């Protein structure tokens, strides 16, 4: 059971991105002690954003991601208090000009909770 | 009987700061002492609650009638009166 | 759009913030 968002009702959420361009995410020990690695994008969306939405986001803020071929590996970074310290979950992966099924993936489908990073493992075609 | 002057704010999200409650409760009036506890294991993290004092009970009052129930960084929290002192 | 309907704060990371409506306060 989910409640629909109006998003002009609920405001959005703050969004960590961090993303690579060597398909292989970011090492654990870049996040500790609230460190986190370079070039951090920031992003203001909705509990049901979907991988093909931010996706798209993604791609706003990188042009060259836009060719088509362009695989995105969708990871949540979160910290796991039962283990002392950041894991990394892989959650989906979408592709520049072709229709997955992923892309209809949501944030809150995936129990992210917000505060959680999102890490973006790119691949160029 | 007379009335209450600390909040407890609850559901906050990873990313609020103890600055973004000073900022967001000084709204509704003077706040005399904030209390933002930090995970014990993970002091960069809070965890996920603040008290908020004010001057006076109006003041609180206010906070509770606007802000229980309201939203911050995108979640819905909790705003609810407390009668104690402070932990020991 | 966001600013006309959220509130955000200087306070850093910036994070949006949203008092209940008059209407919601009185009902």
């Amino acid at each position: 059971p989910e409640k629909p968002i109006d998003r002009e009702k609920t405001c959005p959420l703050l969004l960590r991105v961090f993303t690579t361009n060597n398909g292989r995410h970011h090492r654990m020990d870049e996040f500790s002690r609230g460190n986190v690695p370079s070039s951090e994008l920031q992003i203001y969306t909705w509990m049901d954003a979907t991988l093909k939405e931010l996706t798209s986001l993604v791609k706003e803020v990188y042009p060259e991601a836009r060719k088509k071929g362009t695989h995105f590996n969708f990871a949540i970074v979160f910290m796991d208090l039962k283990r002392p310290g950041y894991r990394v979950k892989e959650i989906g992966s979408t592709m520049s000009g072709r229709k997955g099924t992923d892309d209809s993936m949501t944030l809150q489908s995936q129990k992210f909770q917000i505060g959680d990073y999102l890490d973006i493992a790119i691949t160029p075609p | 009987s007379m009335k209450p002057t600390k909040v407890h704010i609850g559901r906050l999200t990873r990313n609020v700061t103890k600055d973004h409650i000073m900022e967001i409760f000084s709204t509704y009036g003077k706040i005399k002492m904030i209390d933002m506890p930090v995970e014990r294991m993970h002091p960069h993290l809070s965890k996920g609650y603040a008290y908020v004092e004010f001057e006076n009970p109006d003041e609180a009052e206010k906070a509770l009638k606007h802000m229980d129930g309201g939203q911050i960084d995108g979640q819905e929290i909790t705003a609810t009166a407390v009668l104690a002192p402070w932990p020991r | 759009l966001l600013d006309d309907l959220f509130r955000k704060t200087k306070g850093t990371p910036c994070i949006y913030w949203l008092p209940l409506t008059p209407e919601a306060i009185a009902e």
